[PDB]
RNA sequence: CCCGGCGAGGGGAGUGAAAAAGAACCUGAAACCGUGUACGUACAAGCAGUGGGAGCACGCUUAGGCGUGUGACUGCG
RNA sequence: ACCGGGAGAUAGCU
RNA sequence: GUGAAGAGGGAAACAACCCAGACCGCCAGCUAAGGUCCCAAAGUCAUGGUUAAGGGGGCUAAACCAUGCACCGAAGCUGCGGCAGCGACGCUUAUGCGUUGUUGGGUAGGGGAGCGUUCUGUAAGCCUGCGAAGGUGUGCUGUGAGGCAUGCUGGAGGUAUCAGAAGUGCGAAUGCUGAC
């Protein structure tokens, strides 16, 4: 019962590659190396995908700063009035307001200025 | 119907082909 | 959504003037590095040169206080032949330590221009009056 | 393999046109089976037959003469197509009109199988047939 | 003129009319969904929020369809030592529509 | 109006056919010929062949103005291995 | 019939279902080598991937925005 | 010295 | 206890130092070690003192001591969604669950559940010249091995469901054959 294995081998190829476009050469064609490029990339994309995380926290803190500095407050001190004035925004959404219109961050501004004592 | 005929649950096992990739085991 | 990014393009980015009039070099060299990142803005972006204009004048009122004077030292050379040959590089090179490396954080420092004169020909720019 | 030299070796399963490595040789794949459990299957396929009503008894199943077309004629009669007749004594005029029609096979009462019983649709048996594989069947 | 509201842990920031992504709630395709925590109304002169989740208004939502997400391949494999694991994944989600927004 | 022609199995490497053919792609026939003229390079006399034939298969086949053809699309390709061969392919229509 | 050296080779006409069957003749992938299109590209690096991502061309999108094509810059590697 | 066979020789480890 | 067989964060870099055991997705929040001058996210924060001792620049505190309130800070905890194992009340029996609590880093190793290629019966059945096998792109689909429909080429075979047998799944053995 002999079977040849070159229609599921070469399936199984263009089935690696196809993943693997885009390699700067030899990790594009090279099947030894295309999938140790592709298992490093994939490894990476999953590092990325929890770095994501701290890389928009740490954008979103920078971008609420620079807004709240601008008002004479600090970012601690601003989210220290948010967090005692009972509100949840989020610091998404903070820096969302921020740049799309400051009247509402002046307002929260404010209200954590007030409740701050 | 050879169709509907199949084995009583148990007694046949696939068994093992070690050395075949690393999801089989060996 | 996503969350908002810079457009390299059709950022604005204003001017501002600056004086070392008895200014800390060192806290007045951290503020200009500052603002020329573009962090003080709301619009900030790491990859986006957000950053503004600054000018700072009378480079040669730096202030610096302790036995930092004559102890400091530059690449020979000492910082009183450095400062009274051309007060702006002290400033320069402070910023340009001061700041990312890489194309990006040459071109934003490329924006920093200073001078030992009161006087500039780049007054027709309308620059800003800035405290620090 | 034809060939022969040491210099490695080139008639090692690795190398091209060299032996398997496992060539495989005539064996026997037959099984044996006890007789009791080979009656016990023959009478649980028949009482599974007669349970489905797929099991047809005739009194007497003939033909007058040795032609096919009579044979054919006489199945469709009866509403059958694909049927494994079974009687006693093998008549020949039986046989002879059956062995044509790839659809209908036909038997003596001791050389029913089970892959027959099973494979064909409706199995007819004549009642001297249903007596011989009552006493075979114990 | 928008609204921030929380509905699976995470706010959003909706508009009126524009559609926004959402997790998987159970509820039926035909039926509107009413989002009492309501975390910020913004008109011309947005109403600041004294309390939290202030209570002054609702927003309605119509969930067009459910759905699942886009195919994310992960390798929880690691230290390059010659084994291959890759699991796909499809995070479910449903596209709801937000008109009008009470004050 | 799209003339082909080409010749096969060439007795010459197929690099510098390449060499001479790209001296000439995108110009036009009248100044491609006296370009090929003085090329001492051996590929240019094929390449010249192949060129006069290509203007001959368009004058005949299609309609006329054989002095406005162009040589929109030429190259030259690896043949079968006896030391390698070459495949020269040279196209003329008057766009 | 024509170019080509009365060669090789090729283009027309024609047979043929097909000449994407032309005697190197069923099907004809990969490495390798070429042209066209779009994008980026230049002090050596040591990786040349990955998250964000403008810009650059092409379609949908009333549009906004979305996918596809490359990937300036940037965290990590 | 070379060719075919004992020989898919024998212990060892890679 | 750490690696072997444990990811992640901090100590500039670094297996041994400290916190901390990665089921998966989220552009959600709260923390441990360590930090809050820029590089780089956080106090150029307050109180009473010492001072010249300081990964890059600079530091009169941007150095140190004690106190207070804050913030940043990981794959740690929590918030939503999704999958699987296991102990348990109930119908349920061959399974759906109304659920509950907990678990889901992992080499060697053991156990369990699966996909895929050839042939044989099913099969003188089904599809197929209104287009089979193969080649080549697309979309859908399954936690995966895979499956399904279709554009072009291909131009005549493939085989459903259920069972039986393998010369059965290549990434390297200075492997062998052919081509570059």
């Amino acid at each position: 019962a002999r079977v040849k294995r070159g229609v599921i081998a070469r399936a199984r190829h263009k089935k690696i590659l196809k993943q693997a476009k885009g390699y700067y050469g030899a990790r594009s064609r090279v099947y030894r190396v295309a999938f140790q490029a592709v298992i490093k990339a994939g490894q990476y994309a999953y590092r990325d995908r929890r770095q994501r995380k701290r890389q928009f926290r740490q954008l979103w803190i920078a971008r609420i700063n620079a807004a709240a500095r601008q008002n004479g407050i600090s970012y601690s001190k601003f989210i220290n009035g948010l967090k005692k004035a009972s509100v949840e925004i989020d610091r998404k959404i903070l820096a969302d307001i921020a740049v799309f219109d400051k009247v509402a961050f002046t307002a929260l501004v404010e209200k954590a200025k007030a409740a701050l004592a | 119907r050879l169709n509907t005929l199949s084995p009583a649950e148990g007694s046949k096992k696939a068994g093992k082909r070690l050395g075949r990739g690393i999801g089989s085991g060996l | 959504m996503k969350t908002f990014t810079a457009k390299p393009e059709t950022v604005k980015r204003d001017w501002y003037v600056v004086d070392a009039t008895g200014k800390t070099l060192g806290r007045l060299a951290t503020e200009l590095a500052r603002r020329l990142r573009g962090k003080h803005k709301a619009e900030y972006t790491p990859h986006v040169d957000t950053g503004d204009y600054i000018i700072v004048l009378n480079a040669d009122k730096v202030a610096v206080t302790g036995n930092k004077r004559t102890d400091k030292v530059y690449y020979q050379a000492t910082f009183e032949e450095m400062i009274a040959r051309r007060p702006e590089r002290v400033i320069e090179i402070a910023v340009k330590g001061m700041l990312p490396k890489g194309p990006l954080g040459r071109a934003m420092f490329r924006k920093l221009k200073v001078y030992a004169g009161n006087e500039h020909n780049h007054a027709a720019q309308q620059p800003q009056v800035l405290d620090i | 393999v034809t060939g022969s030299g040491k210099k490695g070796s080139i008639k090692s399963p690795i190398w091209r046109s060299g032996g398997v490595t496992f060539a495989a040789r005539p064996q026997d794949h037959s099984q044996k089976v006890n007789k009791k459990m080979y009656r016990g299957a023959l009478k649980s396929i028949l009482s599974e037959l007669v349970r489905q009503d797929r099991l047809i008894v005739v009194e007497k199943f003939s033909v007058e003469a040795p032609k096919t077309k009579l044979l054919a004629q006489k199945l469709k009669d009866m509403a059958l197509e694909d049927v494994l007749i079974i009687t006693g004594e093998l008549d020949e005029n039986l046989f002879l009109a059956a062995r044509n029609l790839h659809k209908v096979d036909v038997r003596d009462a001791t050389g029913i199988d089970p892959v027959s019983l099973i494979a064909f649709d409706k199995v007819v048996m004549t009642a001297d047939a249903v007596k011989q594989v009552e006493e075979m069947l114990a | 003129m928008y609204a921030v509201f929380q509905s699976g842990g995470k706010q959003h920031r909706v508009s009126e009319g524009q559609t926004v992504r959402l997790e998987k709630l159970d509820i039926a395709t035909g039926e509107t969904v009413e989002f009492a925590e309501v975390l910020m109304i913004a008109n011309g002169e947005e109403v600041k929020i004294g309390v939290p989740f202030v209570d002054g208004g609702v927003i309605k939502a119509e969930v067009v369809a459910h759905g699942r997400g886009e195919k994310v391949k992960i390798v929880k494999f690691r230290r390059r030592k010659h084994y291959r694991k890759q699991q796909g994944h499809r995070q479910w989600f449903t596209d709801v529509k937000i008109t009008g927004i009470s004050a | 109006m799209e003339t082909i022609a080409k010749h096969r199995h060439a007795r010459s490497s197929a690099q510098k056919v390449r060499l001479v053919a790209d001296l000439i792609r995108g110009k036009k026939v009248s100044q491609a010929l006296d370009i090929l003229t003085y090329t001492n390079k051996k590929a240019a006399v094929l390449v010249k062949k192949v060129l006069e034939s290509a203007i001959a298969n368009a004058e005949h086949n299609d309609g006329a103005d054989i002095d406005d053809l162009k040589v929109t699309k030429i190259f030259v390709d690896e043949g079968p291995s006896m030391k390698r061969t070459s495949h020269i392919t040279v196209v003329v229509s008057d766009r």
